């Protein structure tokens, strides 16, 4: 008995993309002499590409925050993979997955968002856990987004919760990471120097550091 | 619980089911609350308990990686984990005490040890997230056992650290204070 509330920020109320464009082929290539120190990171990890031969013991200063990705099963192996790189662990955030066909399912209709206007008449007839449904004895409905701390434009640290909640891709072939999570970055950290690692052509950010391979 | 005998429940069990406990749920004290060491809660013989079956385990999010050591100490295998989130009387409120994030969420890990494949343990029906509002102090929603029933209808189950708070059907719980 919950709605509209939730989806509200977590979509449909950053645009442009754009400190440094890095470009290579990590599997060549060593992180170290490139601009640090920075005081948080953000790995886009839904791909699963292997993480443990990152360097990035070194670029960050003493003192920051990663942020890392698991779209569904690698909830643990993570952890290790950070310990061994020098972080432990502080939070999750869990971005929750309502399907969008069944969002569209009923009362009967099609496009798309259309289904976002309608949480208001939606909301009367199904529940938090009826929209849940999703494309291991469980069908995972969820990404989450870890977070690690290696040492000793909003501050307040009860800044954003944990939760989110989003409608799936209505594309199949989307392999993005939804806007606002730059934002609990930039909220909660005041510090200028952030990074981004395995970033897309798109997906550059002001005042970031993104860096990328080719394809 | 390092005073307690866990040997005095396993004869018993044994004899008188002849089966060793299909499912196991903690919420350890952890060091009050219990004013537990983290060690000793690590050291009782929860291998011993259940033979063929598998554990839930209700991890802090300061202690979380902790747990994960620990259930996989027990000889388990990770392999879910089931999230609850708290709703208030309206939408999803949840408690600010989170030193970079509200902590709006409780999240419950799922070890796996044995052989699952056969009847009784059936499989892909679950929530993995459960929204019911925080029941009264301090206590877990309804819809857990509900669940943790589908997994297993009619099998032997095992609480550990209850405060009879939830006295269940089937349900066997050495507490403290219960």
């Amino acid at each position: 008995d919950k709605v509209t509330c939730d989806n509200l920020e977590v979509l449909l109320q950053y645009e442009t993309d754009q400190k440094i464009v890095v470009l290579k082929k990590i599997l060549g290539t060593d992180l170290s002499q490139y601009a640090k120190g920075v005081q948080g990171i953000f790995i886009d990890n839904l791909f699963k590409k292997d993480l443990k031969n990152l360097d990035i013991s070194k670029k960050l200063i003493s003192n920051g925050i990663l942020f890392i990705w698991s779209d569904k099963s690698l909830i643990n192996e993570i952890l290790e993979t950070m310990e061994n790189k020098g972080f432990t662990y502080i939070e999750n955030l869990v971005v929750v997955q309502l399907s969008l066909e069944q969002a569209l399912e009923e009362l009967n209709k099609h496009m798309k968002e259309q289904t976002e206007d309608a949480v208001l008449d939606n909301l009367d007839f199904l529940q938090q856990k009826v929209q849940v449904k999703d494309l291991k004895v469980l069908n995972q409905s969820k990404q989450v987004l870890i977070m690690f701390r290696k040492f000793d434009l909003e501050l307040r640290h009860q800044r954003t919760p944990d939760v989110l909640f989003d409608i799936v891709n209505n594309g199949k072939s989307c392999l993005k990471t939804k806007e606002y999570i730059y934002q609990t970055i930039e909220t909660l950290l005041p510090k200028s120097q952030l990074m981004e690692i395995f970033a897309q052509k798109d997906q550059p950010r002001k005042g970031w550091i993104s860096v990328c391979e080719n394809k | 619980v390092t005073k307690l005998n866990f040997q005095a429940l396993i004869d018993a069990q044994m004899r008188h089911a002849g089966k060793m406990f299909d499912v196991i749920m903690m919420d350890p004290p952890w060091q009050a609350y219990d004013s537990l060491s983290d060690e000793k809660i690590q050291n009782m013989p929860i291998q011993s308990l259940q033979q063929d079956g598998f554990i839930f385990v209700w991890a802090i999010n300061a202690k979380y990686r902790v747990t994960i050591k620990m259930i996989e100490n027990w000889g388990y295998k990770l392999v879910d984990e089931i999230t609850w989130v708290k709703k208030t009387v309206n939408g999803k409120i949840a408690k600010g005490h989170g030193f970079y994030l509200q902590h709006a969420k409780e999240s419950c890990l799922i070890g796996v040890k044995g052989d699952v494949d056969n009847g009784r343990f059936k499989k892909n029906i679950a929530s993995d997230v459960i929204f019911s509002e925080r029941r009264g102090q301090s206590q877990k929603p309804e819809e857990i056992y509900q669940y943790i029933n589908q997994l297993c209808p009619n099998g032997n189950y095992l609480e550990i650290f209850a405060r009879r708070n939830n006295l269940h059907d089937n349900w066997v719980s050495i507490g403290n204070e219960l």
